[PDB]
């Protein structure tokens, strides 16, 4: 720019766009590994006994 | 007549206090109010008790000559009783009414104000003392002569050297 | 044994003065007083007259 | 000349303020007119009192936090050389403060003074801020008075309700106190967030982060 | 030789609302106020119950009740005190203002953020301090129609007080709420609004691009 010392990059231009990127990845990443989870579960008063099965 | 004022002092932990007017003196349990001397400001009490009709009970005995102070302070803003004709109208709500507005009055007797208390207007005592005076340390505050005998040494001191 | 809970009496009268009312319980011991008086607002007998 | 001001003074709205007015209030839909004085010698006159006290700071906490005026924000406490801080007058409930750079610690709030379960002594001298008196936030409880005037109303028609089902058995009267002072609770809360106004942005944490980057 | 009735128009006296609310009991309405009989202040308590109750309505009230812009300007000593009966009071939202939290306690106001009771560092730029609220106007100088709605409401609520009979129970609640949504129209009416021009968003997105 003029004035300036010094340049500025490429990258500068389109770092808002590379943080929503980031930002979306890391969300549908995290989502993905949340959901690969397992826990299971079991009633209350299941009339079942969770030893023998 | 409404504060009183009690020293502690050993393992005693009940106070006695007594109000001038019939029986117990006061109206409802909330008018009484207690606070504790620190030495340098009006600093309030807690961990106090109503054990008895005329008396207070505190948790923990009082240390080596610890001062408080028990008041009575009554409602600032109503009439203790409010009347409506077809009410059912029985006389000791007079005689109630009676003593809380007697009451309302009794302190300022005796010399407490309500906090945010400014004289607005050029009051005048009639050509009367203003004595027992601290020095005053902000601009503000008023002097006693104890500091005017203190600036007169200053003066005296300084004349005295020239 | 089957005994009705009491919530309030109504005493009907026609001539009456200021009275006082005790009321006494067989188990606790404590003494309750409910006092009544003739003075009602609104009302005829109520200038401090008579 | 004019009429607006001789007309209209003698005019005159009469509004409820005191406690007393609320135990008359509560002393209808029931029988017996209400008592003069507070203090009185009828049982029924304490026993209404007595509703008004407890349907209090039942009424004032909501569900977890009260209203506005219930909010007290950032607390400094300093705690004594002698041991732990005691809590003033009587508190609804404590939280810790929020600022950054603070880590969360346990405080758990015992008779007055305050208990850390993980420390498991109930003096805490160590878990202190760093040049900071152990900030948080409470709730103070105010009394029946110092209050807005919408809310003395709200509290009074619950504690008539109360007093009903307690004092005497009818559905009648009963389900239309229930139904209408919880009318007036929604008409009333329903201000509470259009008060002290919040939005989805700014004040969510990670919504605020992604406003300022690509922005 | 005799009195007669005074001519009344619709219900703007109070005394007739009593008369009303006498009325749907069986029993006619007494000709003096004061008079000496019990039930008509039970009936004159119950219309001042509901007046403070229902032009506060839900949240914010009418638009005869609620007060523009006002200017406070806290003294020396500090905190401002507000005056008589305020329903709800608000800090006006205007631009270059900063969001601070007033809150009122027993008349005069406070700040739970500086937890002091005056409000003296509140005070703005070179603007004293600006808020907004309502008041609470009694019985009397009323538009009509909010006092034929407060007397059916009074009225309904008054039945289930005293003995009444399911039928006349359930008309007056019927038509209360009737009559209620027939002044809430007028609401809007009055003080007409749009999201244009009045959204921040909107006119903002309406100046720009044309």
């Amino acid at each position: 720019s003029y004035g300036e010392d010094w340049g500025r990059p490429l990258c500068e231009d389109y770092s808002g766009d590379l943080f929503v990127v980031q930002f979306l990845s890391e969300a549908v990443a995290r989502g993905a590994a949340l959901m690969a989870d397992i826990k299971y579960l079991i009633r209350p008063g299941a009339q079942t006994d969770v030893e023998h099965f | 007549y409404s504060y009183v004022e009690r020293t502690g002092d050993g393992v005693a932990t009940t106070f006695n206090f007594a109000f001038t007017g019939k029986g117990k003196g006061y109206l409802l349990a909330n008018q009484i109010y207690v606070e504790r001397w620190d030495g340098a400001s009006w600093q309030s009490a807690t961990g106090w008790s109503l054990s008895g009709t005329n008396q207070i009970t505190f948790l923990t005995p009082l240390a080596n000559g610890q001062v408080i102070r028990i008041r009575r302070i009554a409602g600032k803003d109503y009439p203790f009783a409010q009347f409506e004709p077809g009410v059912m109208l029985d006389m000791a709500s007079l005689n109630n009414t009676f003593i809380h507005l007697l009451e309302i009055t009794q302190e300022l007797l005796d010399g407490f104000y309500p906090d945010g208390f400014y004289l607005k207007q050029d009051l005048n005592m009639g050509w009367n003392k203003i004595v027992n005076l601290m020095p005053g340390t902000d601009g503000g505050h008023a002097v006693n002569k104890t500091q005017l005998d203190t600036l007169s040494s200053h003066v005296d001191d300084v004349d005295q050297k020239h | 044994q089957d005994v009705p809970v009491i919530g309030l009496v109504h005493l009907n009268l026609d001539r009456y003065p200021d009275f006082t009312v005790e009321i006494t319980n067989r188990k606790s011991g404590a003494v309750r007083v409910a006092k009544a008086s003739n003075r009602v607002g609104g009302a005829r007998n109520n200038v401090v007259g008579y | 000349q004019s009429d607006t001001p001789s007309i209209m003074a003698e005019s005159q709205f009469n509004s409820l303020s005191t406690k007393l007015d609320a135990v008359n209030l509560c002393m209808r839909a029931i029988g017996r007119s209400g008592v003069d004085n507070l203090t009185s010698g009828d049982l029924d006159a304490e026993d209404a009192d007595t509703m008004i006290d407890i349907v209090s700071q039942r009424l004032q906490y909501n569900d977890g936090k009260g209203w506005w005026f219930n909010r007290e924000p950032r607390w400094s406490f300093a705690p004594d050389s002698n041991g732990e801080v005691v809590l003033p007058n009587n508190t609804l409930q404590v939280l810790q403060a929020y600022t950054l750079n603070t880590r969360k610690i346990d405080i758990t709030i015992r008779a007055g003074r305050l208990y850390s379960t993980t420390l498991h002594s109930f003096d805490v001298s160590p878990l202190v801020g760093p040049d900071g008196f152990i900030w948080l936030d409470l709730m103070l409880m105010l009394p029946f008075e110092h209050m807005p005037l919408n809310v003395l109303q709200a509290i009074a028609y619950q504690a008539a309700a109360e007093f009903i089902v307690s004092k005497d058995a009818d559905q009648t009267k009963l389900q239309m106190h229930m139904q209408m002072a919880a009318n007036l609770h929604t008409g009333m809360q329903v201000e509470e967030s259009k008060q002290n106004r919040l939005n989805m942005l700014v004040h969510n944490p990670t919504q605020r982060n992604f406003g300022i980057m690509a922005g």
